[PDB]
């Protein structure tokens, strides 16, 4: 039985982030070959189908609301985005602090939208205005930049890593 | 894009906030001016107290004497101990 | 003095700024106020411990004495498989005229943090009832204690005076 | 022996209590000024009936502090009280 | 230091306006225990319900 | 034209973000406010993902500036690509490798480490103060 | 006792230090009633030190008979809760000289720090009002590079008092904004500070139907209701 | 004593409470839920003959309530038993309907975490304890408070009414407790003599005697007229006394604490009311604490008021609730 | 002292909007604002470059402080294109790389802050006072371009808020820039962004930060 | 470390015998940051005018906004007296729980 966590694991931003990650990794590999050329001139691929086990997916277990499973999925989905920038090795305490920061940011988003939903002031915003002001008061200053970020990280960075791969492949063909 | 106005209870609230803000600034500024071993209450005390704590950053009234520039580089014992820590971190591997 | 540090801890932060030599009256009064602030954190921590119905002082009992005392949060003291006392005080001495402990930590790859399987999750809570007493004596079912192994388990300051009807 | 050393160390830790060097009392402007104003009105209103002296200074006529010009970082000072 | 507290109490009553007989009787009233009310949980023979009169309580 | 929120939710109908449904559900029921729209959950997932992408990217800038190897690789990038291009077949190797060995044991032994003393400054830009000392005496 | 394994690896200097500490290191106070008393009382600067006496006599600064009058005149300023307007230069000057006489400064207050205080209040209240304004509304034309009119209520300046809580003095003012700014619907806010009494629902008492005209205390509160 | 032991709570279950008729149990978790158990194994779905749809969901005879954003530190049931009142560390107290399982009203009057909510006797209006050293009187129809109970030195831990709903009793972490007039707001009694944070307070159905327990494992009783101490109770371990409960008719105190025991106390031994002692011996009496293998100064010596003590074997008792018919209920979580 | 760069401040004011002969006080306030901003730039850049282990401040080390504004650093890159590769970029992670008054409007734009020589600039701003080494390779050209951008943007927003205060004044009852206009332009340009505040909003503690450079 | 076992003795001096491992680590990483900020602000206040009154100014600058305030009982008593002027409202007399009006309850709301 497929758990509810591994539902959108191939649906539009996880394959694009996976393509970004494997392009970063397979152009970090051509650099090893050209560094080997420099030495003579003197990999562990991703896996996202990891489920818990079928015994803990039973409805007699709280497989949706305990701290450690959600913390492990936050850890995986934050190490999946701290390597799209270029990191390849980290201290444990750094990813622990980054997961704490993401947890507090998401909790502040939900707390701000909660406070906008149940306030007893004489001016409550509508359905879309509360979402817009709860995006504004913490993070993004406009809604549109999210679509910029999807344009920036999975529409622009992918062709950047792609033509870096093409130029490095032509350079390796021109070396030997 | 719209005009926002204020109501009277909010006016009494913000006036009490300002009323306590004034005394909270000048009571620490008097301590700074006494710490400077003087008797007058100059404007450098107030500008220092609003730069360090509230960071309001008013442009220059006396803000060239307030702007103190230390580089905050550590001592020679501290860089020695960092060399010892880096030496153990490379000798562990 | 008091029990925090004469100079041996506060002065090694004074040198971290760059400040070379300061008098011992400064360090005496400063360390006294610093460990007063430590006790001020500790007292709200034991208040949160008592009202969370527990006996240990976990790291989330001092991290909620921070939000109350408006202190900026100390991030990075909670990790995966949150067990009681997840042992992590492996601090490594470094020699000299005095002692220096620097908390060694091993670096790790990312692809052994994403290709790492998920832990076990327990069952959701249930309850179970029995009779602790029926007329003021205990019926000695499997769910009751034995009242003679209560001596050999706990001292009489965490178990109180045993008397029976 | 380590026993007397350990008990005297535990005697030392059981006797050290810290105070803070600077504590800011939570108060107000408005309640302080209104306390002063009402005390000034009812202090100017009645008399003192002294034994030998009355409290106050010029235009205070109440219990007034005696902070010195120096030692402004002191924690206590004298006050005025009608002395017989 | 409790006899000095007793003297501070007596001087407080003397300056706050209690007569000597009145302060003695308030001390003797303060010392004796609260006696027994025989209708203690308001037994249902001689006890009544509270009034539902839509006012807030007042001791 | 800057995208309205309804267009963003209509695109989140098709493209779900990295953080899945149950993580958002746990943080929801941890902070109250039970919502039944999947597109608000996907929007909050995308917002948290974009914010930590910005924080980890600023950590990447702070870790590439504070190392001499990275700024020297950026300075001498095409200057050493000249040496690699002149690293032809075996006649033509004796005039090179006067500088190749030192940066060879520098650049191939340097992996980018996300560090506490780097992230603490990358989020001290964002308002925090993560003060971890370097020894404990 | 039982801490031999822990109290022994402390070094000899540390243990020889920590068998010496006691109570009686300070000259402080810790009675909080007495701390509140000393924060309540008005204090005037006096002189006993001879060098400071000749230092204050040379710069033509006066005797404490003028600083006590300056305490009283700095207290007697109509502070800004009563006037319902931001204060002016003379009120700023009199309050700051009264505060400086409270702390000990017997000199003169400069005339530019008053304008600095003015701009400080300006930017403080502008920050608070701006981060209350951009929460009741999402200004679409602002915060971008390509509905009607709202009044901010006290519940909103309590609601964004906590969503952005760093913006305050954390003094009395935020305590009263958290504690007393929210009112229940029977609060009777548009009032004259006395009409929320119980006897103003139960009938004005008339006058002088008596030879000695001693009245009752339920009429005295109607007498004070008019003022 | 009927003991309700909760199993799979990984130290994240705060203080719980039982309703009256003992059909519903409410437990506040550290992850911002209220868990609602039908203690009879009932449906707890309130169909009311509608029977529309949704047997596809999983009902394990237990409902969860998600309205808080902080950890729930207290919870109180109405005497009507149809509403629940949950106080959290997010600075609200919320109200829940126990027959549709949703939130109704948020109550915002605190700026620090809420530690002890408690309804009135008649269910009129509830009092609240918090970290800001003040107790607050409320009403279930008003969003904001009605009285502020200020005068303690440290924060208020426990709160309780007089059984007529006319005084308020607050215990605080500065080794004292107070009795407050509910109308004028000012304190009427201050009870001194403890040596630890007062953690649970309870006043007898007679009303003349007040009992409370501290975190020193010492219960003591005062009388509200004199204000001084009649006697104390010294049988618990040097540890917390989590709950307290009274006999319905008469004075027998049931104390469920942190040393895994539930103890029974005679209130009328050393007073002027002896409460009908038996006319005519034992073997186990005065030899159990005459073993003293651990040492005289390192052991507890019980008062003559303690009569029995039921240990729970490694689960602590958060709640004691004495029902109407000489049956008490204890409740807690199985700890390891 | 002060008042050293008055005519050049006026020349840079002319390019943004109308000039109308600005007073002594506006030029003095803009001079003190720019003199503070240069010291803060040098302190932050020296703090960043010392921890690399090189007291010579690199040219990219001051572009580090303005790395967020991509359009402004593209403007700096086009400004460095007439003198006849950033370390934090995407390509530079990996180890190896492959192979009639219009003329009077223009000449005011050619007039710069430190274009002639760095003689008055070095003892006015105090380059030798806080820098531990010898930074002058291209730090003076960037420290001229940054002050030109600071004065241009500052007088632009001061002009816009002077116009909005003018329409507010003519709506309340129904030419030169002043120190209050420059101070409120400074308050507009020194507000912290919302994304640089998000992680301290629900916890109550006074936000300590750094002066935002333009 | 010396301060881990000194924090052990400090925690045991206030009768705290059960705690986790990273709690003295958290206390040390609090005390480091607090002393570093205090000494940096005191170096600023000494360049302005080190000594003990300088430390007093630097720890009175930040007492005012983070830790537990001092003697707050008389301000709370004044505030209570401002709230306890109003007599209590009229209560229902139908022996139950009455709700607020429907707009002041969390029910007439929409997503």
């Amino acid at each position: 039985k497929q758990s509810r966590f591994l539902a959108n694991k191939d649906l539009g931003l996880t394959p694009k982030m996976n393509q970004n990650i494997t392009l970063i990794q397979q152009i970090r590999h051509i650099c090893h070959k050209i560094s080997l050329i420099r030495m003579l001139q003197s990999y562990t691929i991703i896996d996202d189908s990891l489920d818990i086990d079928p015994v803990s997916q039973l409805p007699t277990h709280d497989y949706k609301n305990n701290r450690e499973l959600i913390w492990k999925f936050m850890h995986k989905n934050i190490s999946k985005v701290a390597m799209a920038n270029g990191f390849e090795t980290a201290h444990p305490s750094a990813i622990n602090m980054l997961t704490e920061i993401a947890g507090d940011y998401l909790s502040n988003l939900i707390k701000t939208l909660k406070l906008h939903h149940e306030t007893n002031s004489l001016n409550r915003g509508t359905n879309v205005e509360m979402l817009q002001t709860t995006l504004l008061e913490n993070g993004i200053n406009r809604p549109d930049d999210l679509f910029s970020y999807v344009e920036s990280e999975f529409g622009k960075k992918t062709k950047k890593l792609q033509d870096i791969k093409q130029k490095l492949e032509s350079f390796l063909r021109a070396l030997l | 894009d719209g005009e926002t106005v204020i109501d009277g209870d909010v006016e009494e609230l913000l006036l009490d906030l300002a009323d306590d803000f004034v005394t909270n600034v000048t009571a620490f500024s008097c301590r700074l001016a006494k710490h400077r071993k003087s008797d007058n209450l100059e404007a450098r005390d107030i500008q220092l107290h609003l730069e360090r704590n509230w960071n309001i950053r008013i442009p220059g009234y006396s803000a060239d004497e307030i702007r103190s520039t230390r580089k905050w580089n550590p001592s020679q014992n501290y860089n020695q101990k960092l060399q010892s820590i880096t030496s153990d971190k490379v000798a562990a591997a | 003095y008091t029990i925090w540090s004469p100079q041996d801890t506060v002065k090694d932060v004074a040198e971290s700024l760059g400040l070379e030599n300061i008098n011992d009256d400064v360090l005496k009064a400063l360390a006294m106020d610093v460990e007063y602030r430590i006790l001020e954190i500790i007292e709200q921590a034991v208040k949160f411990k008592r009202h969370s119905k527990r006996d240990v002082l976990t790291t989330d009992d001092v991290s909620k004495a921070l939000r109350v005392l408006n202190v900026e949060p100390l991030y990075g003291y909670y990790d995966g498989s949150e067990v009681n006392k997840a042992v992590s005080f492996s601090k490594v001495n470094t020699s000299g005229g005095q002692s220096v402990y620097y908390l060694d930590e091993e670096e790790v790859d990312f692809d052994r943090l994403i290709n790492e399987p998920l832990p076990q999750v327990p069952r959701l809570p249930t309850f179970t009832t029995h009779w602790l007493a029926v007329e003021g004596v205990q019926p000695a079912i499997i769910q009751n204690p034995n009242l003679n192994d209560i001596r050999v388990s706990q001292p009489p300051f965490i178990r109180g005076a045993i008397v029976t009807a | 022996t380590p026993e007397e050393e350990t008990t005297q160390v535990l005697n030392g830790v059981s006797r050290s209590f810290p105070l803070p060097l600077e504590s800011t009392v939570l108060s107000s402007v408005r309640y302080r000024t209104k306390y002063f104003r009402m005390r000034e009105m009812f202090a100017s209103s009645f008399s003192v009936k002294p034994g030998y002296t009355s409290p106050g200074y010029g235009a205070i006529h109440s219990r007034v502090g005696c902070l010195d010009l120096d030692r402004t970082t002191d924690y206590k000072f004298r006050v005025r009280t009608p002395q017989p | 230091s409790a006899s000095d507290l007793n003297r501070i109490v007596l001087e407080y009553l003397n300056k706050k306006g209690y007569h000597r007989t009145e302060a003695m009787l308030r001390a003797e009233s303060g010392r004796t225990l609260t006696p027994q009310n025989k209708q203690s949980p308001a037994n249902t023979k001689t006890g009544k319900f509270p009034e539902q009169s839509s006012i807030p309580p007042n001791p | 034209k800057d995208k309205t929120l309804e267009e963003i939710l209509e695109m989140m109908d098709s493209t779900p973000p990295i953080i899945p449904d149950a993580v958002i559900d746990y943080y929801l029921t941890k902070n109250g406010f039970n919502v039944a729209d999947v597109r608000v959950k996907r929007l909050l997932a995308l917002a948290t993902q974009k914010f930590v992408s910005d924080i980890a990217k600023d950590a990447y800038e702070y870790s590439r500036i504070r190392s001499s190897v990275a700024v020297s690789n950026a300075n001498n990038s095409q200057a050493r690509a000249r040496q690699l291009l002149q690293g032809q077949q075996q006649p033509g190797v004796q005039q090179i490798s006067q500088q190749q060995h030192q940066q060879n044991e520098k650049t191939t032994a340097s992996k980018v480490v996300l560090t506490v003393n780097d992230l603490s400054s990358a989020v001290a830009e964002y308002g925090l103060n993560i003060g971890r000392p370097d020894f404990y005496r | 006792y039982k801490k031999i394994v822990m109290s022994l690896p402390l070094n000899d200097r540390n243990r020889l230090k920590m068998i010496t500490k006691e109570a009686g290191k300070r000259g402080f106070i810790f009675c909080s009633v007495f701390q509140a008393r000393l924060n309540n009382i008005p204090k005037i600067p006096i002189v006993t030190n001879p060098e400071s006496l000749k230092r204050v006599k040379s710069n033509n600064l006066k005797t404490p008979l003028e600083w006590s009058q300056d305490i009283m005149n700095g207290f007697n300023v109509p502070l800004a809760s009563e006037s319902h307007s931001l204060p002016d230069t003379d009120s700023f000057y009199l309050r700051m000289v009264g505060i400086a006489r409270e702390h000990g400064l017997v000199g003169t207050v400069d005339a530019r720090c008053v304008e600095l205080i003015s701009l400080a209040l300006d930017q403080y209240l502008k920050n608070i009002i701006e981060f209350t304004i951009d929460t009741v509304r999402y200004r679409r034309k602002k915060y971008s590079d390509y509905s009607g009119l709202y009044k901010s209520v006290s519940e909103m300046a309590a609601d964004k008092r906590d969503a952005k809580i760093k913006q305050l003095d954390d003094d009395k003012n935020e305590d009263e904004c958290a504690d007393e700014a929210k009112s229940i619907n029977n609060g009777n806010n548009s009032s004259k500070d006395d009409i929320g009494d119980i006897s103003m629902s139960s009938a004005v008492n008339e006058e002088l139907h008596e030879n000695r005209t001693i009245s009752l205390t339920n009429e005295d509160i109607y007498d004070s209701l008019s003022i | 004593v009927c003991m309700y032991t909760f199993q799979n709570t990984n130290k994240d279950m705060s203080c719980l409470d039982f309703s009256d008729d003992c059909r519903i149990a409410a437990a506040g978790f550290q992850d911002s839920y209220i868990k609602i158990w039908s203690l009879d194994g009932s449906s707890l779905n309130n169909p009311n003959i509608a029977l529309n749809n949704n047997d596809k969901d999983e009902d394990p005879t237990c409902k969860t309530l998600v309205g808080h954003s902080g950890t729930v530190y207290s919870t109180s049931f109405s005497p009507d038993n149809k509403y629940l009142l949950s106080g959290s560390e997010d600075k609200t107290v919320r109200l829940w309907s126990m027959d549709t399982h949703t939130a109704l009203v948020s109550y915002k009057g605190h700026n620090h975490p809420v530690w002890d909510v408690s309804f009135s006797p008649l269910g009129h209006y509830f009092a609240t304890a918090s970290h800001d050293q003040t107790a607050r009187l409320w009403s279930c129809d008003h969003i904001y408070p009605l009285r502020i109970f200020a005068g303690h030195l440290n924060d208020v831990d426990c709160v309780s009414f007089h059984p007529n709903g006319c005084y308020v009793f607050t215990g605080s972490s500065d080794k004292t407790c107070r009795m407050w007039d509910v109308s004028t707001g000012d304190s009427v009694r201050l009870f001194l003599g403890h040596t630890a944070p007062v953690i649970s307070i309870a006043v007898c159905p007679d009303g003349r005697w007040l009992s409370t327990g501290s975190e020193d494992g010492i219960i003591n009783v005062w009388d509200i007229g004199t204000g001084k101490r009649l006697k104390q109770m010294r049988g618990h371990g040097k540890n917390a006394i989590y709950s307290l409960s009274y006999s319905k008719e008469g004075n027998v105190l049931i104390s469920g604490g942190a040393d895994h025991t539930v103890r029974v106390w005679d209130l009328k031994k050393a007073t002027t009311e002896p409460s009908a002692e038996p006319d005519e011996g034992d073997v186990t009496a005065s030899i159990n604490q005459d073993i003293k293998e651990y040492g005289r100064r390192r052991t507890v010596i019980p008062t003559s008021d303690l009569v029995a003590s039921f240990y729970t074997k490694k689960t602590p008792v958060f709640k004691v609730k004495f029902s109407r018919s000489n049956l008490a209920l204890a409740g807690g979580a199985f700890r390891p | 002292d002060k008042h050293k760069y008055r005519v050049e401040i006026q020349q840079m004011m002319f390019v943004s909007g109308e000039i109308n002969d600005p007073p002594v006080e506006t030029t003095s306030l803009i001079e003190d604002i720019v003199r503070g901003q240069v010291i803060e730039i040098l302190l932050q850049s020296n703090k960043t470059a010392h921890l690399r282990g090189s007291r010579s401040i690199l040219p990219e080390d001051v572009i580090f402080l303005i790395r967020h504004d991509k359009a402004k650093v593209n403007r700096l890159r086009t400004y460095l294109s007439w003198k006849d590769k950033l370390p934090w970029e995407l390509q530079f992670m990996f180890n190896e790389h492959p192979l009639e008054e219009y003329v009077h409007w223009s000449d005011c734009r050619q007039a710069s802050f430190t274009f002639r020589k760095n003689k008055r600039f070095k003892d006015w701003s105090g380059i030798s006072q806080l820098t531990e080494g010898k930074p002058h390779d291209d730090v003076i050209d960037i420290l001229g371009f940054l002050t030109f951008e600071i004065v241009c943007s500052l007088t632009e927003t001061a002009l816009k808020i002077k116009q909005r205060e003018q329409v507010l004044q003519t709506q309340k009852d129904k030419n030169p820039l002043k120190p209050r206009h420059i101070e409120e332009a400074w308050r507009v340009l020194q507000t912290i962004d919302m994304r640089h505040r998000a992680l301290t909003n629900f916890k109550g503690g006074r936000l300590s930060s750094k002066p935002i450079i333009m | 470390p010396r301060d881990v076992r000194l924090l052990h003795l400090l925690l045991a001096s206030q009768s705290i015998h059960q705690y986790e491992d990273q709690v003295p680590l958290q206390l040390m990483d609090f005390a480091h940051r607090y002393t570093q900020g205090v000494l940096k602000d005191a170096l600023v206040y000494n360049d302005y005018a080190l000594g003990v009154e300088d430390i007093r100014l630097a720890i009175a600058a930040r007492t005012q906004y983070q830790f537990k305030p001092t003697a707050p009982k008389e301000l709370m008593l004044q505030l209570a007296a401002e709230r306890n002027k109003k007599a209590l409202p009229q209560v229902m007399g139908t022996w139950g729980v009455r709700l607020p009006p429907e707009k002041y309850c969390l029910t007439a709301k929409e997503w």
